């Protein structure tokens, strides 16, 4: 099977270099360099995001889509930066402006073809195609329009791969740019219709299970980026790894969407234990899943503890019971009958890989469709209304060639979508 | 004479691998000796691959060994329609190439795991087009139901309750073994909270050897497959019996081993000793095959079953006088060199229809509804090529599975 | 307030059927329709309750058969009427793939056999134009469009092979954008769209839906100051593809649809077809459902399940005003 990443705007670029400087290690594949791999496992099935050109150059089949050159002149000259074919880079050296019309409609749509063009050759690489990565932000130009774009364009070339799109939701607190609930409420609209698996992230909601998770003071950006590209790894890539029980980006997808939308999950980490002390290596299991399923640890913003859940997916990886881990996901399932939803006998879809994240013993990604969601699409598309109302910074939009009725749709469109997730929280 | 096998979905392959271990284990046959006897089906590469790459890995030819690069995907209707589709002639081509090239055979004994894509879906077309190509034979499908409350996938009842439908008007008989209710085992009848998938494995990958391996195997009171199904199905329905085996005794902490026949008998009706959550709640018996091997006396047999013929508590079917085959073998059970079985000199795998998964099956058609009820990931099969109609169609289906094992007992 | 009205039709066998020595299962008497299971023929039948009951197992010989002419003018000029008093109407084909749902709405262009679609412009056109009163002008718009795994395609417009893309105005609710929408002012014309756009369609168990509007306006003059009051109707014919992925989301959406609303949030959004037809479902329409029915025994199941949607739709009532 494979997967073709795609790093859509900076932020979603940026994280590419991490979810790229990870999955490697995980892959013993250096800068240019090949496979090290301290095993020999970690190759039969490298393939999902690679290419065989030289013999000890496997690259990343992912692509870089952006209209700031500067960005991908940082990823590209940095660390693992020089790994990536440059037909890889899909620049637009125009003005990369912050408007998600700018990146959608006006600027991004010349440069989409020159990207399809190579999202194709990526596919037709070959052997069997599964679905494609996204990242990116909902808070500007190249994130939310023009990858926004890039995927309505791939579900209509390909509407049989999957989609599983990593967004960076605008965090709440503070916003790190002004209109984003406008970039935003119009990529999410695009996403409730095109990819079928999300995983939104906060800026935030990190920070915090960044430094009280793990004692950090300094959380770096390429901290967030790290963490979550950690998640991202035990997702995919890992499930394309042996297991007593293993799954795969549909299983995933045919376990955790129980309606079309495509629905949005909220990815966590099991041992995410700060450095030195914590090192309590109480990972024999009830410590896993006690950790993933606490509100904090949530890479969401909102809290599971605010709304029951569908779906449910512990991806673990790393060497254990398929008995005191079957066990274990039902005391949880028992303990909170309360959110968890009934129509569904076992939300949970426990998932077991073998080996684990390189130099740890045992970890599990969790995959959460809770209807607690709810409450952050709710947040942004108030923000929308509370400044659409007086068409805030709509000149750069509609004076971008948009409409006043385009806004109109996608808020309806993501406000509708908060409605419907109610409808099962109930 | 003979019986092939098609381990079907991955866990009907690790299941596999694990039965077919425990095979040359007591036959002599080393890594690399003779020839298997079935083939392999998924549609998740890596799974068959691990047949490829583990263990037993030039014990098979690559023609057994059927893979779909494509895509698994835990639902039904594309592992029976859409996708699983394009591979089955394939599959069929060496069931019959397989299936030609003996002499005499009896049967295909198929291993599938209910609640998964390759496993519930594909075999449900393969038992399907076998009931067709060979209905003059046996067809006993060993498949390991849906865990009472420790199930997995997250639609599970839809990936079940449509093989069961399917392959219900196919089979001869279906054995069951509950992959819950044989932890209970691990923890209460071994100790252990450290069960691998790899141990399950070896349990079924017992009590599945005590069905064919020694039992296709000369003895004192031997039986054929087709007895079986004659002596343990009273109704068409693909009757589903449940395995059971008596000394599960661990080969470390306790040692009363020596427990004559006397003992290991009774220890086959306790409810804590059965692969299956299935605890005969209310359902009565109908028909047993107590397949006995070992240092077995046929009166020490035809008295320790007497003894329970008188136990009342233990109330058989009315319209059944009489419903207990005796299976005697010679060669003792063979335990895994170091696992964590005890190793006897006498065992008793006893298999049967009990009104009682009258509840099992309840308990799991009620499931189904309740996300039917919703649709929940019905547009997971709809987009695959089924329709409404498989879905409440198969329903309705079991629903006269639930009169039937109903009927059937209960009533005098 | 207005309840969806609901019509059952069985057809006489076809091939497959007659092949396979199949027995009529399915009764009618009144407006009640009985089902024998062929499976377990000693349990009770189950009988269903319909505002219209059509017997169109046997031939045109037999009295009791209903003819295209018969179901159009019942149900047919029922809905016609509500379009003249200047409501949305909707009539809906439901049904197992086969049991005759094209041949009810558009059957056959030749002698005797036309659908509920043909004789509904004709008797359209003939109205108009026997309208007496020269304060009363109309004008007639038509559209017509194939939904095939969520997308849309204009079926009168050929030349164009790019997917409509469904779109939810503002203000207005839901259309196809750049849909063409041709004026006709005769039942010729409107007749030569119509086997124009049957016949580019796909192209033998359908998957896709055809939906055919018709936009009918009414302007009344008033004779002092010039002001003209307009009247509005959508009619809206559609022929869905049939029971038994991307290529059947649509349906099973609207069988959801349908039992929400016979219930009563609703996943109108789920589908391109139950999006668009968000307001005849549960909207100011009012709506007709034609289920049909395949008459033999090796289809109990499926003519089962559509009576049962069948049933549940009866339950469906909707807010209607005249767009005045
Ligand atoms: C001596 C020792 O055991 O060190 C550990 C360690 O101290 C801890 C604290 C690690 C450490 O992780 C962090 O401090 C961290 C920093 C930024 C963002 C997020 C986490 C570690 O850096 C991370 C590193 O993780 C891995 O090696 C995994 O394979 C992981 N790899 C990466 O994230 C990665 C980092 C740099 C370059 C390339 C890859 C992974 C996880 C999931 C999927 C794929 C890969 C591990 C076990 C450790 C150190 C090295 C200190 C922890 O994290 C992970 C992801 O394992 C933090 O809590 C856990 C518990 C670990 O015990
Ligand atoms: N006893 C036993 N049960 C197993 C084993 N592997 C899986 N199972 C059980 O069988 C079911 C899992 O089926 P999956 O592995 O998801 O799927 P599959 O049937 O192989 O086919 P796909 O869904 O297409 O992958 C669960 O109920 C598991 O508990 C095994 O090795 N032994
Ligand atoms: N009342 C009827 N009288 C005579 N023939 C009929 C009648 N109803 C249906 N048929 C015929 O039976 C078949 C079913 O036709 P249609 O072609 O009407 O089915 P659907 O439209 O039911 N099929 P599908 O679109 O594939 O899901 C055709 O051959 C029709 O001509
Ligand atoms: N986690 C994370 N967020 C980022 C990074 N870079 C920008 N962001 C977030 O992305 C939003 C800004 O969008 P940006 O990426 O600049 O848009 P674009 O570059 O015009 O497509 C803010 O909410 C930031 O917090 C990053 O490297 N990691
Ligand atoms: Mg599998
Ligand atoms: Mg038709």
């Amino acid at each position: 099977r494979e997967i073709v990443h795609i790093q859509a705007g900076q932020c979603g670029n940026q994280i590419g270099a991490k979810f790229w400087e990870v999955i490697s290690d995980e892959h013993g594949i250096d800068p240019t360099g090949s496979y090290h791999g301290d095993s020999d496992l970690q190759l039969e099935r490298i393939n999902v995001y690679y290419n065989e050109a030289a013999g000890n150059k496997y690259v990343p089949r992912a692509i870089l889509v952006d209209l700031e050159p500067g960005t991908m002149d940082s990823v590209r000259s940095g660390p693992f930066g020089q790994i990536f074919r440059p037909d890889n880079f899909v620049f637009g050296q125009s003005g990369a402006g912050n408007n998600w019309a700018k990146g959608h409609y006006t600027e991004g749509a010349e440069l989409v073809d020159s990207v399809l063009d190579v999202v194709r050759k990526e596919s037709e690489s070959c052997d069997c195609l599964q679905g494609f990565q996204l990242t990116h932000s909902l808070g500007g130009g190249t994130g939310s329009g023009m990858g926004t774009l890039l995927i309505s364009k791939i579900r209509e070339e390909y509407p049989d791969r999957i989609m599983n799109t990593f967004s960076v939701v605008p965090s709440p607190k503070v916003s790190d740019t002004v209109v984003e609930p406008y970039n935003a409420t119009l990529s999410v609209h695009q996403l409730v219709e095109n990819t079928d698996e999300t995983y939104c992230i906060d800026n935030e909601a990190l920070y915090d299970i960044c430094f009280r998770t793990l004692k950090l003071t300094t959380p770096t950006y390429g901290d967030l980026n790290h963490l979550v590209s950690a998640t991202m790894s035990g997702v995919t890539t890992c499930l394309r790894f042996p297991g007593q029980l293993n799954a795969d980006l549909r299983k995933l997808a045919v376990n955790m969407v129980p309606f079309p939308r495509l629905h949005f999950f909220m990815p966590g980490f099991a041992p995410l234990t700060s450095r030195g002390s914590q090192q309590y290596r109480a990972l024999t299991v009830p410590e896993l899943t006690q950790q993933m399923f606490d509100a904090k640890n949530m890479m969401a913003a909102c809290d599971p503890r605010h709304g029951r859940y569908l779906t449910v997916a512990a991806v673990f990886r790393g060497r254990m019971s398929m008995k005191e881990v079957d066990e274990q996901m039902l005391n949880v399932q028992n303990k909170n009958s309360s959110y968890f939803v009934e129509w569904i006998p076992n939300n949970v879809k426990t998932a077991v890989c073998d080996i684990p994240p390189r130099g740890l013993k045992m970890s599990a990604t969790f995959i959460g469709n809770s209807t607690a969601i709810q409450e952050l699409f709710k947040r942004i598309s108030e923000q929308f209304t509370a400044m659409f109302r007086r068409k805030a910074f709509l000149h750069w939009y509609t004076g971008e060639g948009m409409d006043e009725m385009e806004f109109t749709e996608a808020e309806s469109n993501m406000n509708d979508l908060v409605s419907e997730y109610q409808q099962y929280q109930d | 004479r003979e019986c092939i096998s098609i381990h079907v979905g991955q866990a009907g392959v690790q299941i596999g691998n694990a039965c077919w271990e425990l095979y040359c284990l007591e036959h002599g046959i080393q890594p690399d000796g003779h020839v298997p006897r079935a083939v392999f089906v998924d549609l998740e590469p890596t799974v068959i691959d691990e047949v490829r790459t583990g263990t037993y890995r030039q014990l098979f030819h690559p023609e057994q060994l059927i893979t779909g690069k494509e895509d698994a995907a835990n639902n039904y209707a594309r592992g029976h329609y859409t996708i699983g589709k394009e591979i089955i002639d394939l599959v069929l081509d060496r069931i019959r190439k397989l299936a030609d090239q003996c002499t005499g055979l009896q049967g295909f004994s198929v291993f599938h795991s209910f609640g998964g894509g390759t496993g519930s879906g594909f075999t449900s077309l393969l038992m399907e087009r076998l009931s067709v190509d060979y209905g003059k034979k046996s067809k006993l499908e060993f498949s390991i139901y849906p865990a009472p409350q420790v199930s997995t996938a997250v639609v599970e009842p839809y990936n079940s309750i449509l093989t069961t439908h399917t392959t219900l008007e196919h089979s001869d008989c279906a054995f069951m073994v509950d992959n819950e209710a044989i932890y209970d085992i691990c923890r209460r009848n071994l100790d252990i909270e450290r069960p691998t998938y790899t141990n399950l494995n070896r349990l079924i990958g017992q009590i599945v050897s005590s069905i064919t391996a020694s039992l296709r195997f000369d003895g004192a009171l031997n039986v054929d497959l087709t007895e079986f199904q004659t002596n343990l199905v009273p109704y068409p329905r693909a009757h589903f019996p449940l395995a059971t085996y008596a000394p599960v005794i661990s080969a470390e902490k306790a040692y009363h081993e020596q427990l004559s026949v006397a003992e290991i008998t009774n220890a086959c009706f306790e409810p804590a000793n059965q692969m299956v959550k299935c605890d005969p709640r209310h359902g009565k018996y109908m028909a047993c095959c107590l397949l006995y091997r070992g240092d077995v006396v046929p009166k020490d047999v035809n008295a320790a079953i007497a003894t329970i013929k008188t136990k009342r508590t233990i109330q058989f079917v009315d319209w059944c006088p009489t419903g207990f085959k005796v299976g005697i073998n010679y060669e003792p059970p063979t335990v895994v060199p170091g696992g964590d079985l005890a190793k006897v000199q006498r065992a008793v795998c006893m298999l049967s229809n009990t009104t009682a998964i009258a509840e099992a099956w309840a308990r799991l058609d009620h499931k189904f509804d309740l996300m039917y009820a919703k649709r929940a990931f019905v547009h997971w099969y709809v987009g695959e090529g089924m329709e409404e109609g498989e879905f409440s169609e198969a329903r309705e289906d079991m629903a006269a599975l639930e009169k039937d094992y109903e009927e059937v007992g209960v009533d005098s | 307030g207005a309840s969806v009205k609901v019509a059952v039709r069985v057809r006489p066998f076809n091939s497959r059927e007659m092949s396979r020595d199949s027995k009529c299962i399915i009764q009618m008497s009144g407006s009640t329709t009985t089902i024998v299971n062929p499976k377990q023929p000693k349990e009770t039948p189950k009988s269903f309750s319909f505002d219209y009951s059509y017997w169109s197992h046997t031939s045109p010989e037999d009295i009791n058969y209903a003819s295209q002419k018969q179901v159009y003018r019942d149900i047919g000029e029922e809905m016609l009427q509500h379009a003249f008093e200047g409501y949305n109407v909707c009539i809906f084909a439901y049904g197992q793939t086969g049991a005759g749902k094209s041949y009810t709405m558009m059957g056959k262009q030749e002698k005797d056999q036309q659908g509920i679609i043909p004789q509904l412009c004709e008797d359209l056109f003939s109205r108009i134009n026997d309208t007496t009163n020269d304060n009363m002008s109309y004008s007639v718009e038509v559209s017509y469009m194939e939904i095939y795994c969520e997308r849309v395609r204009d079926l009168l417009n050929p030349k164009n092979k790019g997917n409509l893309r469904v779109r939810e105005h503002p203000l207005l609710g839901p259309y196809v954008e750049d849909l063409s929408k041709l004026a006709v002012t005769s039942y010729n014309d409107i007749q030569d769209l119509m086997d124009s756009g049957n016949k580019a369609r796909t192209v033998t168990s359908s998957r896709s839906h055809a939906v055919f509007n018709i936009i009918f306006t009414q302007k009344r003059h008033d004779a002092e100051t010039n002001i003209t009051t307009e009247k509005v109707s959508k009619i809206s014919l559609v022929d869905l593809a049939g029971s038994e992925a991307n290529i059947n989301k649509s349906l099973t959406t609207l069988g959801k649809v349908i039992s929400a609303l016979a219930e009563m949030f609703i996943p109108y959004r789920d589908s391109v077809l139950t999006w668009l037809l968000r307001e005849n479902l549960g909207g100011n329409s009012r709506t007709a459902m034609v289920a049909a029915l395949s008459p033999a025994d090796i289809n109990y199941d499926e003519t089962l399940s559509t009576l049962r949607y069948a049933d549940r739709a009866k339950q469906i009532r909707n807010t209607v005003s005249v767009n005045l």
